[PDB]
């Protein structure tokens, strides 16, 4: 079966301009466990993202968490952009601070 | 603590 | 009070090339221990929390070679279960287990289990009572009467009774510091309006662990579901968890609502309402 990933983009901690964060993305709900991940910052990759080790829940769905540091401004635009066998094609989620 | 064995299927 | 061991285990086939890719996590309650990936330089069990560090070779040496025999194990299975499915050898496939024990307050062994599952469906799993198998398809149950006559149960519920409950409550101890420990939801509400007329409340949970919890929206003293958003637990990355129930309201009428948050680490639930 195959099931298709939920996403959630947010930062370890309340957020404020200037200050020093984390930018996660947990992608869970999904099925096969290949999938490809990436955050954005302003629509560019951004590298040395690392990520949690494989593990699933009671109904055998995998999950995983992507992160990096990063500090939230006025300006930037940060994000996550998902790649699975279930979507027709990349999905993005922005960074919401109240979210 | 795993599981000293594991039969296959 | 309670208290549980778990590992988790996937390996996928890669037909194309190579073996199947295998990945090994073990956790105490919401708190992964140990772990180990074939793709890793190591291709050796390796610690991911502090209390675990204080094991000696002898540990590391030996769950590294039982994992590895999982790995294995895995290998075989993801062939075995092609052939029982009569499925090509161009695809690639999946194989998950899960197993571990539960104990109650006073650490005593309260239950254990088992399961397997197939491409993300539930392949075999041991009964409650660690004496039956439930098999989910015919494929399964040639595999059931496999095990009836190896008697795996019987090592299965052994291990699960005795070596996992052991363990848990020897890492509980060494771990005593952060295992026995709860922390308890740091909350706090924000207002998002969403027109002239309406406006978010959403009520945070934040920093908690054990990832059990329950938040509720309340209106003027009753529950209410309807406009309500409830986002699935997430982990923080430090360890603790997150969480947020959200309702939209009429603005003005904030006062009305309240958000309840139950947690272990609560001696009463707590009760949010809007400045």
């Amino acid at each position: 079966i195959q099931r298709t990933p939920k996403i959630q983009v947010y930062s370890r901690h309340p957020a404020e301009n200037g200050k020093s964060n984390f930018l996660n993305c947990y992608v869970s709900g999904f099925h096969p466990s290949d999938i490809e991940v990436d955050l954005l910052k302003n629509g560019e990759r951004i590298e040395k993202v690392e990520h949690s080790d494989l593990s699933f829940s009671k109904d055998w769905s995998f999950y995983l968490l992507y992160y990096t540091e990063f500090t939230p401004t006025e300006k930037d635009e940060y994000a996550c952009r998902v790649n699975h066998v279930t979507l027709s094609q990349p999905k993005i989620v922005k960074w919401d601070r109240d979210m | 603590s795993l599981y000293n064995t594991v039969a296959t299927l | 009070g309670s208290h549980s061991m778990r590992y988790f285990f996937t390996s996928v086939s890669r037909p194309g090339r190579g073996e199947p890719r295998f990945i090994a996590v073990g956790y105490v309650d919401d708190t992964q221990f140990v772990r180990f990936d074939s793709d890793a330089a190591s291709q050796r069990m390796e610690p991911r929390a502090p209390w675990i560090e204080q094991e000696g070779p002898e540990y590391w040496d030996g769950e590294t070679r039982k994992v590895k025999a999982h790995s294995q194990t895995h290998r075989v299975d993801l062939g075995t279960l092609r052939g029982y499915y009569n499925q090509s050898e161009a695809g690639s496939h999946t194989v998950q287990r899960m197993y571990g024990c539960d104990v109650g307050s006073d650490w005593r062994f309260l239950r254990g289990y088992h399961q397997y599952a197939y491409d993300g469906k539930d392949y075999i799993a041991l009964k409650e009572d660690l004496r039956s198998w439930t098999a989910a398809d015919m494929a399964a149950q040639t595999t059931k009467h496999k095990w009836e006559a190896a008697h795996v149960a019987e090592q299965l519920r052994a291990y699960l009774e005795g070596t996992c409950v052991e363990w848990l409550r020897r890492y509980l101890e060494n771990g005593k510091e952060t295992l026995q420990r709860t922390d308890a939801p740091k909350t706090h509400m924000t207002h998002h309006a969403v027109s002239d007329h309406e406006a978010t409340l959403r009520c945070w949970a934040l920093s908690f662990y054990p990832a059990e919890i329950t938040l509720t929206w309340q209106r003027d003293g009753e529950d209410q579901t309807q406009d309500t958003e409830l986002v699935e637990t997430r982990p923080a990355g430090d360890g603790t968890f997150q969480k947020w129930a959200a309702v939209v309201v009429p603005s003005g009428q904030e006062q009305r609502y309240t958000c309840h948050v139950q947690h272990e680490g609560l001696p009463k639930p707590l009760t949010l309402r809007w400045e």
